[PDB]
DNA sequence: GGAGTAATCCCCTTGGCGGTTAAAACGCGGGGGACAGCGCGTACGTGCGTTTAAGCGGTGCTAGAGCTGTCTACGACCAATTGAGCGGCCTCGGCACCGGGATTCTCCAGGG
DNA sequence: CCCTGGAGAATCCCGGTGCCGAGGCCGCTCAATTGGTCGTAGACAGCTCTAGCACCGCTTAAACGCACGTACGCGCTGTCCCCCGCGTTTTAACCGCCAAGGGGATTACTCC
């Protein structure tokens, strides 16, 4: 493959063309054009582990968007990154106030 | 007539409505409101297929977050349920304009 | 329809999805999530359109027992007449001109009746 | 060929409150939240029509909703 | 056409051999991964223009500040 | 200017920031801007909690008034 | 901040009736916001190929989030 | 012998209905939510007798700062070859909400 | 009156058992190699230098009590309101069903 230089496996060719021509830096001079794919592999692996754990539980084997919404709201680093996003095909965090409650 | 105390049966309503992926918004007229909004000024949209679901879920996010902020401001006051003044508190502090 | 799509996927909350030509055509992606034991159509003379997207919807339906309920198969245009068999089970070869068409139609209609007789 | 709203439910607005953490109700729960909906949506579409009338151009594929709502103040994921 | 899915399942086999996931999760993966890519590219664009030094440290600073 | 005098806030800033990096230093600038921004945030929170107290039927704001002022202003 | 500065703040202070409450509250997030802004400044000035904080490398410190 | 006129395909709309369920609302009971005035006191109110510090201004250079020769250290063209995962498919493991079975959730009128 | 015998309701442990389901597997193909070319970002040596910090030497600006002293925080208490509970009913989007012309493309037929 063209990605196994440092444990990566995502496609490189089109990614090499895009990162080299990212239109944001004049030249990536020594230089980590593959670090975008590195963080991409990192996120893919963490999503793999989380989704496997979620699907394997609930006595099922599939990921319902409810589970992914719960996982997205679960993390704190993702909340600090972009905390102004919501997940569709699910529901809001359940809530009842003790003052609302009888 | 097994009529029990309201608030606890409202509590079981909350429990049922806050458990699964159920679409609590009986809201194709929400889609018609979106259509009236979109065709209010322009025309010939020619959009995607499931985009209505995404925009409606964004509407749900905004409105429901407003709901929880309003309930927090309401229990902040001496009134548990949703009050318009609590919603004004929840929206003005957000920088509504 | 999503308000009754919550407790709807698996159980016999519907013993049968009476899914007309309405929901099959436009939601072939959504109709690729749950098992379906049976597959039928009504008066399939008007569904002669083999190149319709409903064909793509119902082709991927890996059903153990298909079926077809046609009001009246036509008398000419052998292609739409074998379209019933093709919808029933896509197992026959695409070519059908070997039976008739180019090489006196009494034998042709007799062969049509014969190849229909079991089905 | 235009259609308009009728009031936004007793029941569905009630479930909106239910997932908002509300069991009973006041007289200021159903209607006004929809008014906030209308005000926020009219503001975001005001910005959108300003954008599309300053240059007089159409829009692009479904990726617009996530970016426009993020600038608005409440965006979405799901696809 | 091009699918990251095969590489994703390779990483899964590195982690878990026989687990199945859903397509909606794959679409959300596409969306969030690509918007992370856009944000990380946007963050490390003119940092090399902050001072007259215009690499790897740009994206390193990007991940340092976004996280 | 600096209602809280420049030297107290300078001492606090230096004491707090000494732990990040050794031998950290500032130029002639970046002295009075931090307190000005902090006071701007404080005044915005004051306006928000004053509005909340106006709603709360009591001029006296409280812990929860300021909590609502800070939380719903954006963060 | 000390008692007289908070006293003037409470003099503004919604007819002064909010004095004690703001006296107790406004000092809680002072250090938190100060730490946040100085940490952001440190992160911005990390990539400056210099040895001290300069205004050159902190112009676009919060360009990501405004 | 490729284009000019025009006969062909055709499919896609401009629009109006079968079939259709949810969408908003009624509707009655009441009891919990609606919103506040007082009790009084505690919760703040406040203005002048009593000081460290703050924001400095009197030399000499004094940690970081901008500084111009002339380059050391590198990152992007083309040309014949070729391997990664894509171009298309759907295989064997494990699915997927109300039933077999009903104790939970919630109130109420007599035991007490 | 407490405590409770008895009344109402409702979906959690694992399937319905036939198919969802993710990207292995057929290998090929299109931008990566290495065959040479090529001049630009980063920078080492270089020189005092910006404003004022070490002394001295500051003048009051906040910063601290007192002596009472004078009103409102949260819930009692009050009506009061009041709108869901969840069954029931009527406004209410979407998606095939219809039979046609426009017209872009596209070649039958042809022609200068
Ligand atoms: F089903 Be029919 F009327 F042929």
């Amino acid at each position: 493959s063209r990605s196994a230089k440092a444990g990566l496996t995502f496609p490189v060719g089109r990614v090499h063309r895009l990162l080299r021509r990212g239109n944001y830096a004049q030249r990536i001079g020594s230089g980590a054009p593959v670090y975008l794919t590195a963080v991409l592999e990192y996120l893919a692996a963490e999503i793999l582990e989380l989704a496997g754990n979620a699907a394997r539980d609930n006595k099922k084997t599939r990921i319902i968007p409810r589970h992914l919404q719960l996982a997205i709201r679960n993390d704190d680093e993702l909340n600090k990154l972009l905390g102004n996003v919501t997940i569709a095909q699910g529901g809001v965090l359940p809530n009842i106030h003790q003052n609302l409650l009888p | 007539p097994h009529r029990y105390k309201p608030g606890t049966v409202a509590l079981r309503e909350i429990r049922r409505f806050q458990k699964s992926t159920e679409l609590l918004i009986r809201k194709l007229p929400f889609q018609r409101l979106v259509r009236e909004i979109a065709q209010d000024f322009k025309t010939d949209l020619r959009f995607q297929s499931s985009a209505i679901g995404a925009l409606q879920e964004s509407v749900e996010a905004y409105l429901v977050s407003l709901f929880e902020d309003t309930n927090l401001a309401a229990i902040h006051a001496k009134r548990v349920t949703i009050q318009k003044k609590e919603i004004k508190l929840a929206r003005r502090l957000r920088g509504e304009r | 329809r999503k308000e009754k799509r919550k407790g709807w996927n698996k159980p016999d909350a519907f013993h049968v999805c009476i899914v007309s030509y309405q929901l099959v055509v436009q939601d072939q992606h959504s109709f690729k999530r749950k098992r379906w034991q049976y597959m039928v159509l009504d008066e399939a003379h008007n569904i002669k359109n083999f190149r319709s997207t409903r064909w793509q919807a119902l082709l991927n339906f890996n059903t153990q027992r298909r079926l077809l309920l046609t009001g009246t198969p036509l008398q000419n245009n052998l292609a739409e007449l074998w379209s019933l068999l093709y919808f029933l089970m896509p197992q026959t070869v695409i070519d059908g001109k070997k039976v008739s068409g180019f090489a006196e139609t009494k034998k042709t209609v007799a062969k049509l009746h014969q190849v229909l007789r079991p089905y | 060929l235009r259609d308009n709203i009728q009031g936004i439910t007793k029941p569905a607005i009630r479930r909106l409150a239910r997932r908002g953490g509300v069991k009973r109700i006041s007289g200021l729960i159903y209607e006004e939240v929809r008014a906030v909906l209308k005000s926020f949506l009219e503001s975001v579409i005001r910005d959108s029509v300003t954008y599309t009338e300053h240059a007089k151009r159409k829009t692009v594929t479904s990726l617009d909703v996530v970016y426009a709502l993020k600038r608005q103040g409440r965006t979405l994921y799901g696809f | 056409k091009e699918t990251y899915s095969s590489y994703i399942y390779k990483v899964l086999k590195q982690t878990h051999p026989d687990t199945g996931i859903s397509q909606k999760s794959m679409s959300i993966l596409n969306s969030f991964v690509n918007d992370i890519f856009e944000r990380i590219a946007t963050e490390a664009s003119k940092l090399a223009a902050y001072n007259k030094k215009s690499s790897a440290r740009e994206i390193q600073t990007a991940v340092r500040l976004i996280l």
